[PDB]
């Protein structure tokens, strides 16, 4: 499920600004 | 009207705007209790001001971190902006000040935390939770939009929750005061218009494209598009395709279409009726935009709540000094802060 990947990836803590 | 309000808006506005207040406190009048977050940069502290026993939340800025981040400009915006600015879902500026380190700003404390606190335990809001959220954000864009200001960092981490259950927008580290184009290359990779990613002048047609990613991703429960990377967001982001969970209403689906649409002749926000082809489409059909303005809906969440200074809706960070250099840092970058 999208939720299981989304769960098991590494971006579902706080996401960080980019800055170039 | 809502076109005459704005017009008295921006006159409250462009004053303040054109004379900012400066050096409006001192450290040693607040007492530090907990710190909220972190930034690249900074960190938001809960602090109660010792005269009147107020809690308010302190973003402390190390000067020389911003200058190493190229973000002395964006900061040198962000202060002068929340300065001037007055809207119900803006935490006001109460208090700016800085000193040999840094960079000091006091905004309303929001005892109820991010968002992103919320949504992640919870798993993904219904549709009207998230629409309740999604008419404070399009009434506050339409505010900020007027007075020729860009957000350009909207996100759930930086939605925070008052005690009625109602959104305080606190963040305005890329907001921008542009009447034309603009270039620089920022946000949170997820919430990226094709635009920025692309590389052109882009507008503030990204704040209503970030308006989609934020309502899918509070339906949903995740973004409409995500990976590990942000390589393989971007190409996501710009191939131009967006799948639905299978629970959401076909009127969610046509707003976020029209919203997360890479044809600028076509995203909702950016055409000829503005704002109001978003407040008069049928998703939004049961919102009272009047009665969402003046707090009278009933927020479908309302925070625990225990006590004045209580932290509980807040992750717990590790707590570092304050620390204030007996030598002056960057004087002459931030002389105007
Ligand atoms: N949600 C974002 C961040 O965590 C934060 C922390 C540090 C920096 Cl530099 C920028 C943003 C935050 C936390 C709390 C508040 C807040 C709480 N009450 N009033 C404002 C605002 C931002």
């Amino acid at each position: 499920t999208t939720y299981a990947d989304f769960i098991a990836s590494g971006r579902t803590g706080r996401r960080n600004a980019i800055h170039d | 009207s809502v076109k005459e309000f704005l017009a008295k808006a921006k006159e409250d506005f462009l004053k303040k705007w054109e004379n900012p207040a400066q050096n409006t406190a001192h450290l040693d009048q607040f007492e530090r209790i907990k710190t909220l977050g972190t930034g690249s940069f900074g960190r938001v502290m809960l602090v109660k001001h010792m005269e009147t026993g107020n809690h308010y939340a302190m973003k402390i800025l190390d000067k020389q971190k911003v200058v190493k981040l190229k973000q002395i400009e964006h900061t040198l915006n962000e202060k002068r902006i929340l300065q001037a600015v007055n809207f119900p879902f803006l935490t006001k500026l109460e208090f700016s000040f800085k000193d040999n380190s840094n960079l000091y700003m006091v905004m309303e404390y929001a005892p109820g935390g991010e968002m992103f606190s919320h949504l992640r335990r919870i798993g993904r809001f219904s549709e009207p939770h998230a629409r309740f959220y999604a008419a404070q954000i399009v009434l506050t864009f339409e505010y900020l939009h007027s007075l020729d200001l860009i957000y350009r960092d909207l996100k759930p981490e930086n939605l925070m929750i008052d005690q009625q259950g109602y959104i305080k927008v606190t963040d305005f580290g890329f907001a921008k005061r542009v009447k034309g184009r603009t270039w620089t290359l920022c946000g949170t990779p997820e919430y990226l218009a094709p635009e920025i990613i692309l590389s052109k002048g882009y507008n503030k047609a990204v704040d209503w494209w970030a308006l989609g990613v934020l309502i899918y991703e509070m339906a949903a429960g995740y973004p409409p598009f995500f990976a590990d990377q942000p390589i393989q967001i971007y190409e996501k982001i710009v191939s131009g395709k967006v799948r639905f969970p299978s629970h959401f209403s076909s009127d969610l689906k046509d707003l976020l279409r029209n919203l997360l649409q890479v044809d600028l002749t076509k995203r909702f926000g950016n055409l000829k009726n503005g704002v109001n082809d978003i407040k008069n489409h049928k998703w939004f059909a049961t919102t009272d935009w009047i009665a969402i303005y003046q707090r009278k809906v009933e927020a479908p969440f309302i925070p625990k709540f225990k006590g004045p200074g209580d932290t509980s809706n807040f992750d717990d960070y590790e707590e570092e000094e304050i620390r204030v250099s007996i030598n002056e840092k960057c004087g002459k970058e931030f002389s105007e802060f």
